[PDB]
């Protein structure tokens, strides 16, 4: 429960704290964690395994729709709408995340 | 587009070429990622798998290669080690970068990930290499030999160097084993056959068995150190052979066992058992050389010297027995091989002496007169030897004998102590000869009690001391020589003979004089208490009548066998008791009443198996043991009708090799006697089955 | 001068065993025969 | 519709203890007396920090191992007390 409990508090830094990384999708700046990114492997690879280490980040690729639900993820481990599921799943391969694959393929066997 | 894929993987390589180099910035991981997961998803992620292999193989080739041959002269398995550590750490973050291929194009294509290529390059074009493994196989051959001489070496080096090894080896350790694992066991086993050689020039067991020990540790810690345990665990077997298997026997002969055998060096042997506990048959050659000595030095001992004291004999092998005990306890830490090994020894050399029972009947001087646990374990040794004699029924014979005397004496310690010895007979026996023992004692109790009865007869009807003796219990001269009985004792026992008839029916009283003595006094100047066998007595009766009285002579009138009539020798004896020739005795010499003889105590005893007494003996027991096993073989014959002789004469000598080992040719003659006496009936289909015949 | 004292006579009492049976039990005990009529 | 869920993340706490073993990332200091190189984050949700996040920021090298150990993954007893953390007070107290 400790990793579950630290894990709550990590995210909840909500409070618009530590964000010092900066993701960009699609020109938009949305806020994130970078250690806490460097736990979850793109973002594992894109400061520790990242040369220019100077991303603190433009993702590109996919939208912001999907990323948004990869970082909705990532965050209290929690994905996956009927309009936002094949995006994630590209999201998903560019992030190193199999689960939200999975729960897009579950999801898209469903519907 | 298939040229875009082409500009884009160049874009990835040439940033590939920095994330492969030391530096590693000026762009941005995400558009390196971007390329590779662009490209996979274009089905090129496999073109760049092969061009990044190119790269690696590339850097491994122009950017290592002559980097560490620039160290053959010098620090070459540093300059590799840096190498190996720059390796592994471009291969892990490129691998870091071409993630997605190995995520979905290298478990597809069932290839190896990113790191494990770089790996299996590096193991192909730098370490495991033509010559730079050669060139590490010998710098860490030539490190670990310094370390073996003592020589301080970088253990740490050799360590990393073989550590590289396994890692590089992936899932196997393939790599090291076939580098420096296979050289390394090699060149250690010379490196223990040259110090065993060496040793060789020593030749003394205790400082060889010493430094051995510490090179055992001292080597297979040069390993669990720098050369882990993959290396450790054979050379525990080769420094055990390349320096004790060669010399196994060498190292028991070489001090040496036997030198620590005669001066009871346990902690020596302690140590020389442990140096062959390790190895096979190592206790083996160290017992059959143990016994080797055993067996002479117990030879020596049971070898006779005139005949040796019966005593001294049993107690010779008793001290032999508590040596090796003691060697056993402490030095051979009660090894079951060890003890098996001197119980067996022992079982040999006692039986080559046929008098073996006779002295161990030891056991009758002990009975006949230290603490009563130190006898107890006295005792229990004398037992200890027994079980090794296999005649254990000559020894209950001579025994029995030993005990009837001294429970017709009544001069034993105690009964106790004859009890306690008969249970351990029993316990080492059958319940026949305890029964027999047994009986002896109930005689006793019969005899005082019939004592009494006569003596309150006496009284009844207003020193005579019958001894009643059970038949068969009691062992007799054959033939009682029935000699005459002065008339007021051998009236008194015509009373006791009577009371006796009227007392116990249907039991005579077949006196055996020869057995017992009385308080005979004669003329010495005053009397004396003589106590002189009933033989005897009537000899001085016939003096009453004749001063002066003729071997023959007393002989004619006592009616006593000439040799028995050792009473006129035993009385003569040498004429202060009486004046004959002072001992030897002869018919043409005449006896004469001697009052010389004198004593401060009024009380005087006068004195009264040899080479015709052992020899019956023994034909007694081989007459025994003929009847027992042609009674066992009938037993079982009549129990089994149908019994192949082999068949029958192995199942009989088992059932009677408790007591004695029948002789299967005497056998045979004995079961062709069955046979004739109708019982054993020879088969047509098989003469040797036998078919029994009531 | 020589009178015999104290004699420590010692006979050899014999019957004036386990039968057959018993011989090939010792608890059994011997017309007399050792070991539901007297034959 | 099915939004599936799954807390695998627990790499996620996993990943962080590499990142400290990798030596990388290292957004802070700790002058334990010597130094030892910490991460705010964890340390922030872990115990509450209200210093780091308090502005207590213009101190890289903050002045002070059981206690950052079991984050990741006689003394401690004083410090616990120091820091209320229910699991450090519980495991103390067991140990």
């Amino acid at each position: 429960q400790h990793s579950q409990a630290l894990l709550r508090g990590l995210l909840a830094l909500d409070s618009g704290i530590l964000f010092d990384v900066v993701l960009v999708v699609e020109g938009r700046h949305i806020e994130a964690h970078r250690i806490l990114l460097a736990a979850s492997d793109y973002f594992r690879g894109m400061f520790a395994g990242g040369l220019k280490m100077e991303q603190e980040v433009l993702i590109h690729g996919v939208s912001y729709n999907a990323m948004c639900q990869i970082l909705h993820f990532i965050y209290t481990s929690e994905l996956l709408s009927l309009s936002n599921v094949q995006e994630t799943l590209v999201a998903a391969c560019q992030l190193q995340i199999p689960e939200i694959i999975h729960f897009c393929c579950d999801f898209l066997m469903s519907w | 587009d298939e040229k875009y894929v082409n500009s884009i993987w160049d874009l990835l390589k040439n940033a590939i070429q920095e994330i492969q180099r030391k530096n590693n910035s000026g762009l941005s991981f995400e558009e390196l990622y971007r390329n590779a997961y662009t490209m996979v998803l274009h089905k090129h992620g496999e073109k760049l798998y092969t061009g990044l292999r190119e790269v690696v193989t590339e850097h491994l080739i122009n950017k290592v290669r002559e980097d560490v041959l620039n160290s053959l002269n010098n620090n070459f398995l540093q300059t590799l080690n840096q190498a190996w550590n720059d390796h592994q750490t471009a291969m892990v973050m490129i691998r870091d970068i071409l993630m997605y291929m190995d995520r979905v194009y290298v478990q597809q294509n069932n290839v190896e990930n990113v790191y494990n290529l770089g790996l299996i390059i590096f193991r192909d074009q730098v370490v495991r290499y033509g010559c730079i493994r050669d060139h590490l196989r010998q710098t860490l051959l030539d490190m670990i030999a310094r370390e073996r001489k003592g020589e301080v070496v970088d253990r740490g080096a050799i360590r990393n160097a073989c550590q590289m090894l396994m890692i590089l080896g992936l899932e196997g350790r393939s790599v090291y084993e076939e580098d420096f694992e296979a050289p390394f066991l090699e060149m250690s086993a010379e490196f223990f056959q040259m110090e065993s050689q060496k040793f060789l020039a020593e030749n003394s067991a205790s400082v060889y068995i010493k430094k051995v020990e510490a090179r055992i540790n001292e080597e297979i810690e040069r390993v669990m150190h720098c050369l882990d345990k993959s290396t450790e665990e054979p050379i525990v077997k080769v420094v055990e052979r390349e320096l004790i298997s060669k010399h196994m026997k060498t190292i028991v002969e070489m001090s040496g066992l036997v030198h620590m055998l005669k001066n009871g060096k346990t902690e020596d042997l302690g140590c020389m058992y442990k140096l062959f506990s390790r190895v096979p048959n190592g206790l083996k050659t160290m017992c059959e050389c143990m016994s080797s000595y055993l067996r002479e030095q117990g030879k020596a001992l049971v070898s006779e010297e005139g005949g040796k004291n019966p005593v001294d004999y049993i107690q010779g092998l008793l001290d032999l027995k508590s040596r090796f005990d003691r060697f056993l306890l402490e030095s051979f830490n009660n090894d079951r091989l060890f003890k098996q090994t001197i119980a067996g020894d022992f079982e040999y050399f006692l039986n080559l002496n046929s008098r073996s029972p006779e002295y161990l009947s030891f056991i009758d001087d002990k009975l006949k007169k230290l603490t009563e646990q130190e006898v107890e374990t006295i005792l229990d040794k004398a037992m200890v030897l027994f079980r090794f004699m296999q005649e254990k029924d000559v020894f209950e014979r001579y025994y029995k004998q030993h005990l009837a005397r001294r429970l017709l004496t009544n001069k034993s310690v105690s009964d106790d102590s004859e009890k306690n010895m008969i249970s351990k007979l029993k316990t080492e026996c059958g319940c026949q000869f305890t029964s027999k023992l047994e009986g002896m004692f109930r005689d006793m109790s019969i005899s005082n009690t019939t004592m009494d009865e006569f003596r309150q007869h006496l009284q009844a009807t207003g020193d005579l001391t019958v001894r009643v003796l059970t038949t068969g219990y009691w062992p007799t001269q054959s033939a009682t020589p029935k000699c005459n009985i002065p008339p007021a004792p051998r009236h008194a026992f015509e009373i006791f003979r009577r009371f006796y008839l009227a007392k116990h029916s249907g039991r005579q009283l077949t006196l055996q004089h020869h057995m017992g003595s009385a308080d005979l006094n004669a003329t010495f100047y005053r009397k004396h208490i003589l106590q002189v066998s009933t033989f005897q007595m009537t000899i001085l009766m016939l003096f009453n009548n004749r001063e002066k009285y003729t071997f023959e002579e007393i002989q004619q009138e006592t009616d006593i066998p000439e040799r028995e009539l050792r009473a006129l020798q035993s009385l003569a004896c040498t004429q202060r008791v009486l004046t004959k020739k002072s001992k030897e005795i002869e018919n043409g010499h005449i006896f004469t009443v001697n009052d010389q003889f004198t004593s401060k105590l009024h009380r005087v005893k006068i004195q009264t198996e040899s080479d015709p007494e052992r020899k019956e003996t023994r034909q007694k027991v081989d007459d025994d043991r003929k009847h027992e096993i042609e009674a066992a073989i009938v037993r079982i014959m009549k129990s089994r009708k149908k019994m192949q002789h082999n068949v029958l004469v192995a199942e009989v000598t088992q059932q009677l090799k408790a007591r004695f080992l029948p002789s299967p040719v005497v056998i045979k003659k004995r079961i062709e006697g069955l046979i004739e006496r109708e019982y054993l009936a020879r088969t047509p289909e098989d003469r040797k089955v036998y078919t029994y015949v009531a | 001068r020589f009178e015999v004292k104290k004699w420590n006579a010692v006979a050899l009492w014999a019957w004036d065993d386990l039968c057959i049976e018993c011989q090939a039990s010792e608890e059994c005990t011997v017309h007399a025969f050792h070991f539901q009529v007297c034959p």
